[PDB]
RNA sequence: GGUUGCGGCCAUAUCUAGCAGAAAGCACCGUUCCCCGUUCGAUCAACCGUAGUUAAGCUGCUAAGAGCAAUACCGAGUAGUGUAGUGGGAGACCAUACGCGAAACUAUUGUGCUGCAAUCU
RNA sequence: CCUAAGGGGGACUCAUGGAGAACAGAAAUCUCCAGUAGAACAAAAGGGUAAAAGUCCCCUUGAUUUUGAUUUUCAGUGUGAAUACAAACCAUGAAAGUGUGGCCUAUCGAUCCUUUAGUCCCUCGGAAUUUGAGGCUAGAGGUGCCAGAAAAGUUACCACAGGGAUAACUGGCUUGUGGCAGUCAAGCGUUCAUAGCGACAUUGCUUUUUGAUUCUUCGAUGUCGGCUCUUCCUAUCAUACCGAAGCAGAAUUCGGUAAGCGUUGGAUUGUUCACCCACUAAUAGGGAACGUGAGCUGGGUUUAGACCGUCGUGAGACAGGUUAGUUU
RNA sequence: UUGCUUAAUUGAACGUGGACAAUUGAAUGAAGAGCUUUUAGUGGGCCAUUUUUGGUAAGCAGAACUGGCGAUGCGGGAUGA
RNA sequence: GGCGAAAGACUAAUCGAACCAUCUAGUAGCUGGUUCCUGCCGAAGUUUCCCUCAGGAUAGCAGAAGCUCGUAUCAGUUUUAU
RNA sequence: GUCUAACGUCUAUGCGAGUGUUUGGGUGUAAAACCCGUACGCGUAAUGAAAGUGAACGAAGGUGGGGGCCCAUUAGGGUGCACCAUCGACCGAUCCUGAUGUGUUCGGAUGGAUUUGAGUAAGAGCAUAGCUGUUGGGACCCGAAAGAUGGUGAACUAUGCCUG
């Protein structure tokens, strides 16, 4: 639960961007049996930014609209455009900490087509949660 | 228990300051007096009717007491007050352990 | 009968280790402790004098007081919903400095040690430690190294 | 359903208003809310949280502190800002020219600061001489010299003030305030 | 009659919703329980100490 | 019965109490007749004056030592001092304390 | 490098059985007036360094040595275990998924290192 | 429990084994070697201890004084116990050191009162002296239900507040116990394990036993048994059809399908149960709130009267015997 | 600096002055952190997974951690804390 | 208290202590009940002591009032070292 | 779940080292309103059982923070109330030392101490009111079995007597 909301998972359907390195994969191993995960491809990170894509502003959830919100946001960090955005997301850049902070966690819908047919049980074994990898892409087009 | 009728401990008068030689006694409760204010009252509260009006003691558990000693300085007779603790048997001065002896 | 004695429970915590009884090795008495030190505590068995209540075993704190035989240690012991200071008189029998100030201060040298160098060559450089990260690409070669092919084995009785 | 990490609907817990329904300190509250939302001026905010406070977070200040708060160094011709009543001091042997504004005055206060050639104004008169605040400096008076916090976080070696109707020698005294008699604590 | 004896069920539930803080920490510790005689003789150099700083000050 | 950090009270309540409630509603009903009585002694004896002439006493004990108030009547010796007799002064409104 | 005195770590140093040991050191060794201690100058005390000896101590080497220490395409990713399922099985228990992961066993290697002072073919 | 079994210092090394020495042997005392502790350390156990903490010897009183800080139980209150220091005064040792009781973990006690020690200090209040009394600090006298009232029974003549937070019916879980049934087959059965049996083991079923529990009911579900009457179960006593035999017949035994159909009259007992007599095809076993009391009866049990025995000083008790006792 | 400590000019503790500047020294998160006063109800619990004790066992009795029911509706398990 | 050829029986349908009024609104850790709306927050059956075991006090959980400040330095989590 | 006596916290108000007119006096258009003052209560000094003694080394202390203010010019410096942590100083109690002197047993200068106080360290209180909480009261409402005091009954009934 609190690895959760470290996360700033704290509903369901909710989804978050995260680099791999230790202290965060020791993490999400922990979270792994409440979460499915794997790895995003550029159209499926462009997609999210593009319709679901929200920044703290105030500590508020803000539409990312017109470039100059990310501006006044992330001018110092670098990042003046979505495009900007996207791409420090996916080639995980020297500011993913600040970028992926700004980024309200994503509110998915669920899947059109709807999960398998019991989910809480890994992706190994005919579930929903834990690496499916490159079909983390697919489960996001059902759900965003 | 066993204990030599001399010791030689810190003598707490205002002329010693030091270990003196003290005669050890054993400590004797002294004679009620008739004029102490709670013995006083006590007998004032019995009086007339109402019958006992303070407790008396039953439930005894104890089985021993503890001894104090009384250690008078030999130099400036100030006394010293000891408590050791519970013994069922104590003597002052004995003979003392004689150790290889046979049975 | 409930019995909830000072050492109880404290059978293996307080027993010397194998082959390791009698003398103390008499570093432990060379060793100099300061106000403020991190150290370590381990109960002796064979010093009673100034041993630490079963709890403190295995605690890790800092020395606030130093006397003739004995180190003042302060330990933060959970009551409740809160921590409460606790001042533990311990002989230094039961103390040993704690290893984990000699890493980082090792690596508040290194750090300075290399700031003044990239200094020196006008250049930076970045301290700040990194968990280990994923792994880059690679070519394996296979000269010498052709993959050998197995199979999962039929069921044997060995007995 | 949200996993929530904290508690939903806190009020912030700190006064955005006096409790006072006094119209004229009201009055204030006009001026300084204009002023904080206006100026970027760190007193003008600090003046309007000020004037929020209950009577036990306004003491009253003597004229004695602020004669040691203009005894600073570079602090003697400051503009000395009291959110609360002043209060004379007796126990005083000289006091010096200054200008005071406060909301409230005493008698022996206002006569004091006025024998010795300064000024008792309120805060309004402060406003327009000092918009910002400028060369000002704020005395608070203390806090927990109160009678009531003596009594506050009363337990076993403590060292506070029992609550208690009657002082002496039997009252309070006996066991548990003296080895004699049991313990002390 | 008979009645529960003991659990610390729901008892980590209770200490977690606005204790396990963690004290605080200061720049100055309390010296209560420090060796009398160090105690004894760090109040005179200490007063020392700020005798030669309010000398070299007043210069 | 006994809780929370409250001073220990002292309130003698165990008797019948209420059986003996003096409520002064008269205070203002008393004070006027009062003042009626006043009048009343005023015309019954004009223009003698309605107070007799009282000395000047020290108060007792070492607190009230500072203090001067008015006595009861004065002393023998003062009348004395005078010449006005006890028994003619008594009937031309002074007092007069034989104990004093 | 050897040896002694004082050591640190406290068997890679211990234990058993053989063999060797230049120089110096150490040792055994000689004596009982004296200080001293004993049933016993055996231990302890003292004296001589004079009469003798490396026999022993000590040191080194030898042993498919015992023990100890270290290592591992040894056993074994086994036992165990944290987490998961509206998995299997009447049950006892078991399999699978994401992780952590022994001990015994087997084989090989090693058998004190070192600080201060003094001294020596 | 201990003036040492406390404290200091010193010297030595225990349990045990082997090999030897007059009486002397399994065990007396002496000698050597081996001996990591296999002993001993007051006592329960655990830990700790080998030029020692063990054994022996010498000297001692630190088992002393003033009080603070700290650890455990903990509310971070008390008590008990313990730890490291500060200031004294000492013991011991050449010394460094060690010693603030017992190698460590248990071995204990508030207010009120009394008593003793200390300070010889404060007060007895109109002022003094001396007695007496009262204060301050530290001990002791004790609360073992051990945070600490001052305390005998009986009620079958009984009362009240409540409780299904809790027993005495039914019911519910369980099935040890009770009852019933299997399997493996060493043996029994003149030969022959299984016509019929069947030990040592082992798997089950049942809820007509008794336990175990206390979920329901204590502003009440009428607690035994019988009589009357209905229905249901089958683990079938009889009757039907069949298979098997160590079935010649007759008789008998085992089994299959089977609850359609019946399963009695009496002496004694309140009985359920039992036991006898007798008839019968047979006189099976059970359930239905241990069916069935606004169906009865009321013999039993279990109010109040009374007798006896045993028990009690007694009032009274008996799950012992006896007699009389409102069934809406 | 000291009256503590050292044979000491040795140390102990607290200091004056100077150097090391935002990668000021891991990750992730942070409707911000810290502090105070006062007072309610409660002080019969129970259940599920796992660990686990007594018992032949129990819809039995007793512990450990967590999650729940109690205090909670909604969809599913026909029905059911 | 009476009275009892004795049953704790009779003493005005009242008897193992009559009836009447008062003390008396006797006390009750035990029953029962406890009267309008909406909004926000939101528990405990656990610690210690108690002739304590159906009850209290105490700590904990909860509400309310806020106060000093404004990213300061916090966390029912991970990494690395120990 | 009330009212009252006495209280804790918090809040509002008046005045403020003081505060409170209401016991009482004056006055009145008469239980009102208006006015008056001595005392007294609380506060302004604590500590000790008491005899008693009784709060500045210093800018009413030092150190690390500290909002705000001042000088700057990222940064930096100065000043820093409240408050926090820490080390000190002063007053009382306890213990130690014991000067000139003296009703020769008093006095207690001076210098100290891991002791101790509900203290000082440029006052903060007093009064009125409100909610909430506490205690005594019938005490949120209704409820015992009992106890006591003083009276009324032998028209029923038990027993004696007298007369039928
Ligand atoms: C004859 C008899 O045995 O009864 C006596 C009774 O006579 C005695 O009464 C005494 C009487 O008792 C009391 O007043 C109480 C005082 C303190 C309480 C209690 C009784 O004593 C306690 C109990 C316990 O210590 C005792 O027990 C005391 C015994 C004692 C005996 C004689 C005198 C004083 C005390 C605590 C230690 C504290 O002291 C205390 C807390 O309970 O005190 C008077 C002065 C005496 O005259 C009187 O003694 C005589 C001679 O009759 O009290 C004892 C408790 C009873 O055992
Ligand atoms: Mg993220
Ligand atoms: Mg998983
Ligand atoms: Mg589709
Ligand atoms: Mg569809
Ligand atoms: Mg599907
Ligand atoms: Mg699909
Ligand atoms: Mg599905
Ligand atoms: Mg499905
Ligand atoms: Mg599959
Ligand atoms: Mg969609
Ligand atoms: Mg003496
Ligand atoms: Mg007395
Ligand atoms: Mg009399
Ligand atoms: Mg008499
Ligand atoms: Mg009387
Ligand atoms: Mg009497
Ligand atoms: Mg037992
Ligand atoms: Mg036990
Ligand atoms: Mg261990
Ligand atoms: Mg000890
Ligand atoms: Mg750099
Ligand atoms: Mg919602
Ligand atoms: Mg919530
Ligand atoms: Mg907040
Ligand atoms: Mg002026
Ligand atoms: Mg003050
Ligand atoms: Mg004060
Ligand atoms: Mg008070
Ligand atoms: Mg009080
Ligand atoms: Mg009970
Ligand atoms: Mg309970
Ligand atoms: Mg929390
Ligand atoms: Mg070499
Ligand atoms: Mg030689
Ligand atoms: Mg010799
Ligand atoms: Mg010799
Ligand atoms: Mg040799
Ligand atoms: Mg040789
Ligand atoms: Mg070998
Ligand atoms: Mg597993
Ligand atoms: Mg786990
Ligand atoms: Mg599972
Ligand atoms: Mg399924
Ligand atoms: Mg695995
Ligand atoms: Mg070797
Ligand atoms: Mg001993
Ligand atoms: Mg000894
Ligand atoms: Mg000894
Ligand atoms: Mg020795
Ligand atoms: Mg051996
Ligand atoms: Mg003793
Ligand atoms: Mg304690
Ligand atoms: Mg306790
Ligand atoms: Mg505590
Ligand atoms: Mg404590
Ligand atoms: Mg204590
Ligand atoms: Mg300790
Ligand atoms: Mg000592
Ligand atoms: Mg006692
Ligand atoms: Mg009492
Ligand atoms: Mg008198
Ligand atoms: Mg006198
Ligand atoms: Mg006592
Ligand atoms: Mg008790
Ligand atoms: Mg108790
Ligand atoms: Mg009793
Ligand atoms: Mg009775
Ligand atoms: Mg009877
Ligand atoms: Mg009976
Ligand atoms: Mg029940
Ligand atoms: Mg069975
Ligand atoms: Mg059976
Ligand atoms: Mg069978
Ligand atoms: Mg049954
Ligand atoms: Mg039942
Ligand atoms: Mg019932
Ligand atoms: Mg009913
Ligand atoms: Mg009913
Ligand atoms: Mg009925
Ligand atoms: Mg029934
Ligand atoms: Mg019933
Ligand atoms: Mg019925
Ligand atoms: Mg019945
Ligand atoms: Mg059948
Ligand atoms: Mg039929
Ligand atoms: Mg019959
Ligand atoms: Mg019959
Ligand atoms: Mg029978
Ligand atoms: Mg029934
Ligand atoms: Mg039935
Ligand atoms: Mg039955
Ligand atoms: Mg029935
Ligand atoms: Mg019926
Ligand atoms: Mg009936
Ligand atoms: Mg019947
Ligand atoms: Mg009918
Ligand atoms: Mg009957
Ligand atoms: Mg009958
Ligand atoms: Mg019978
Ligand atoms: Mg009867
Ligand atoms: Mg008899
Ligand atoms: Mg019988
Ligand atoms: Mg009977
Ligand atoms: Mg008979
Ligand atoms: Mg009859
Ligand atoms: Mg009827
Ligand atoms: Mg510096
Ligand atoms: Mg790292
Ligand atoms: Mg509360
Ligand atoms: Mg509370
Ligand atoms: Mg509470
Ligand atoms: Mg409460
Ligand atoms: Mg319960
Ligand atoms: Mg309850
Ligand atoms: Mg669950
Ligand atoms: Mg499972
Ligand atoms: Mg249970
Ligand atoms: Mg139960
Ligand atoms: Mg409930
Ligand atoms: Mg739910
Ligand atoms: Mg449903
Ligand atoms: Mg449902
Ligand atoms: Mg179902
Ligand atoms: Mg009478
Ligand atoms: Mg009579
Ligand atoms: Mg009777
Ligand atoms: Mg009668
Ligand atoms: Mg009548
Ligand atoms: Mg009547
Ligand atoms: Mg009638
Ligand atoms: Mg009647
Ligand atoms: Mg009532
Ligand atoms: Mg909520
Ligand atoms: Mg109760
Ligand atoms: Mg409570
Ligand atoms: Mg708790
Ligand atoms: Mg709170
Ligand atoms: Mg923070
Ligand atoms: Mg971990
Ligand atoms: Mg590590
Ligand atoms: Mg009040
Ligand atoms: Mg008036
Ligand atoms: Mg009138
Ligand atoms: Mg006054
Ligand atoms: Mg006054
Ligand atoms: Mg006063
Ligand atoms: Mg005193
Ligand atoms: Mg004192
Ligand atoms: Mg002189
Ligand atoms: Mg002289
Ligand atoms: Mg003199
Ligand atoms: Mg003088
Ligand atoms: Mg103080
Ligand atoms: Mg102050
Ligand atoms: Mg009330
Ligand atoms: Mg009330
Ligand atoms: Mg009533
Ligand atoms: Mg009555
Ligand atoms: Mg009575
Ligand atoms: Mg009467
Ligand atoms: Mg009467
Ligand atoms: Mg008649
Ligand atoms: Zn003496």
């Amino acid at each position: 639960r609190k690895v959760l909301q470290l996360l700033r998972l704290t509903q369901i359907n909710a989804g978050v961007f995260v680099r791999l390195t230790k202290a965060t994969s020791e993490l999400i191993k922990l979270a792994e049996p409440y979460v499915a995960y794997g790895y995003p491809s550029l159209s499926t990170i462009r997609q999210l930014v593009y319709k679901r894509g929200f920044g703290k502003v105030n500590k508020q959830r803000i539409a990312l609209s017109d470039n100059a919100i990310i501006e006044a946001n992330l001018g110092k960090f670098n990042i003046l455009s979505i495009e900007d955005l996207i791409h420090e997301i996916y080639t995980v850049g020297p500011n993913f900490k600040q970028v992926s902070n700004f980024l309200w966690p994503f509110k998915l819908s669920n899947p059109n087509g709807g999960f398998r047919a019991r989910k809480f049980q890994h992706f190994i074994q005919g579930g929903d949660t834990g690496n499916r990898e490159q079909f983390i892409n697919a489960l996001v087009k059902q759900m965003n | 228990v066993n204990v030599p009728k001399t010791r030689k401990t810190y003598c707490k008068g205002k002329e010693c300051r030091k270990h003196t030689q003290h005669k050890v006694t054993q400590y004797k409760a002294g004679k009620a007096s008739l004029f102490a204010q709670g013995k006083r009252r006590y007998d004032r509260k019995q009086s007339g009717y109402g019958g006992q009006t303070k407790q008396i003691f039953h439930k005894k558990a104890k089985t021993t007491k503890k001894v104090v000693l009384r250690l008078e300085c030999v130099v400036c007779k100030t006394k010293a007050q000891l408590p050791l603790k519970r013994c069922k048997h104590f003597e002052l001065g004995g003979d003392k352990k004689q150790k290889g002896q046979a049975l | 009968g409930k019995s909830r004695g000072y050492r109880s429970g404290t059978r293996y915590a307080f027993q010397r280790d194998f082959k390791k009884h009698g003398a103390i090795p008499l570093s432990t008495y060379l060793k100099v402790y300061k106000v403020g030190d991190i150290v370590d505590i381990k109960a002796n068995g064979s010093i009673q004098k100034g041993m630490p209540h079963k709890y403190y075993h295995g605690k890790t704190g800092i020395v606030y007081n130093v006397t003739k035989s004995s180190v003042g240690v302060i330990i933060n012991k959970v009551v409740g919903n809160r921590y409460i200071e606790k001042r533990v008189n311990l002989r230094v029998e039961h103390v040993k400095h704690s290893a984990c100030r000699q890493e980082f201060l090792n690596r508040v040298k290194s750090n300075a040690a290399k700031k003044r160098e990239a200094k020196a060559n006008g250049e930076t450089v970045y301290l700040k430690r990194q968990a280990a990260k994923p792994r880059g690409s690679r070519i394996i070669s296979t000269e010498g190294n052709i993959p050998q092919t197995l199979a999962p084995v039929a069921y044997e009785t060995f007995i | 359903g949200r996993d929530h990490t904290s508690k939903q609907h806190v009020r912030s817990g700190h006064r955005t208003a006096p409790k006072s329904d006094n119209v004229y300190l009201q009055l204030l509250v006009k001026l300084y809310s204009f002023l904080a939302r206006r100026t970027d001026a760190p007193f003008n905010k600090v003046i309007l949280k000020s004037l929020f406070l209950s009577k036990i977070n306004r003491p009253p200040v003597s004229v004695s502190r602020i004669s040691r708060a203009l005894k600073q160094k570079g602090a003697a011709e400051k503009t000395i800002v009291v959110v609360g009543t002043v209060t004379d001091d007796n126990r005083l042997l000289e006091f010096p020219k200054a200008t005071i504004a406060a909301l409230r005055f005493t008698a022996g206060a206002k006569d004091r600061i006025l024998k010795n050639g300064g000024e008792a104004i309120t805060l309004d008169q402060l406003a327009l001489r000092a918009p910002k605040g400028q060369n000002t400096l704020i005395v608070r008076g203390p806090r927990n010299s109160r009678e009531a916090v003596r009594h506050f976080g009363f337990g076993p070696h403590k060292g506070k003030a029992p609550r208690i109707l009657s002082k002496g020698r039997k009252f309070e005294r006996a066991r548990g305030r003296r080895r004699s008699r049991g313990f002390k604590v | 009659a008979k009645s529960k004896n003991h659990t610390a069920h729901n008892q980590t539930r209770k200490a977690h919703r606005n204790g396990i803080k963690k004290p605080k920490t200061y720049k100055y510790p309390s010296l209560k329980g420090v060796d009398a005689k160090f105690k004894r003789n760090h109040r005179y150099a200490l007063h020392g100490t700020a005798k030669a700083l309010a000398k070299a000050r007043a210069e | 019965a006994i809780s929370k950090n409250l001073p220990l009270l002292n309130n003698h309540f165990r008797k019948h109490w209420q059986e003996r409630v003096r409520v002064h509603f008269d205070q203002a009903g008393k004070k006027a007749s009062r003042r009626q009585s006043r009048l009343r002694k005023a015309a019954k004896i004009a223009p003698r004056p309605i107070d007799a002439l009282r000395p000047v006493v020290r108060a007792p004990t070492v607190k009230y030592n500072r203090k001067v108030r008015a006595g009861r009547g004065f002393t023998l010796a003062e009348l004395k001092a005078v010449g006005i007799a006890p028994k003619y002064a008594r009937t031309i409104g002074i007092s007069v304390d034989h104990r004093r």
